């Protein structure tokens, strides 16, 4: 693990 | 383009962007919510100027984004986000910018956009979104 | 809240 | 269509779907992971026959879907999911169906599809996806 919280990420759009 | 990454926050209070209908989306800056207080995001600016600024001021916390959609297309050799629309539970803001090219949309059935990242050169090259409950 | 746990859901795509 | 909502699970092991190379997506079914055990989700079935079945068997847990994309469009006058493509960190499955109409795509930079919901009549009418870390 690291001490950095994570979060869902969707993308990218545009290319 | 210059990459950016706001990371994640508690919600969104305001979106500030710029566009030009002849070209594409230019600058992008978000005022986030951070634990019930406003956090002023970094202003992610185009290499160039001449854009039309828009302010989307959400009635936070009761108003929140339900759908982000747009068009991508080629501008002077660059494939960029040419158009953005933000639909909240209260209303639609946009389209800003030229609605021709290839459509994209992120509808949200449960959950909250809580952050933006991406890249901006002359125009908004691309972007992704942080989602949380 | 309730005792039902929640999950992010994106969509729908298709017929509106 | 008839609505279905599998709910959320620990992961995805396998997708069993059907398609017609002239029309759209038909049946849809998912074997999930549930805390390390295969969870046979209910087969969601088209009201019609004539489809070609496909079995997308992922190398769970090292292999996982990174982008779902496809096309929505009119068939017999209904907007339906005409095509789906599942791209994982290992390989691309699809396109299945007809690559015509309004394109859509959900790329995932971080996180996991852990469930599907939607509606199937003659074709897959619409769907949504549960996301989670
Ligand atoms: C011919 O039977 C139809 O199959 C369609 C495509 O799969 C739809 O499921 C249709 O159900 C109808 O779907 C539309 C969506 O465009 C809408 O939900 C309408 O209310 C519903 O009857 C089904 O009869």
């Amino acid at each position: 693990q690291s001490g950095i919280s994570q979060t869902v990420i969707v993308g990218p759009w545009g290319a | 383009g210059k990459a950016f990454d706001d990371g994640a926050f508690t919600g969104i209070r305001e979106i500030n962007l710029s566009y030009n209908k002849e070209t594409a989306i230019g600058d992008f800056q978000v005022v986030y919510d951070l634990n019930g207080s406003p956090y002023v995001g970094q202003n992610h600016k185009s290499f160039i100027t001449g854009f039309t600024p828009v302010k989307i001021s959400l009635d936070f916390p009761s108003e929140y984004i339900m759908e982000v959609s747009g068009y991508t297309g080629n501008v002077s050799g660059y494939v960029v986000v040419r158009s953005l629309t933000f639909k909240t539970n209260k209303k639609t803001y946009g389209p800003y910018g030229v609605t021709s090219g290839t459509p994209f949309n992120l509808p949200i059935e449960n959950g909250l956009i809580v952050g933006f990242k991406g890249s901006i050169g002359y125009w908004l090259d691309y972007f992704s979104m942080y989602l949380s409950l």
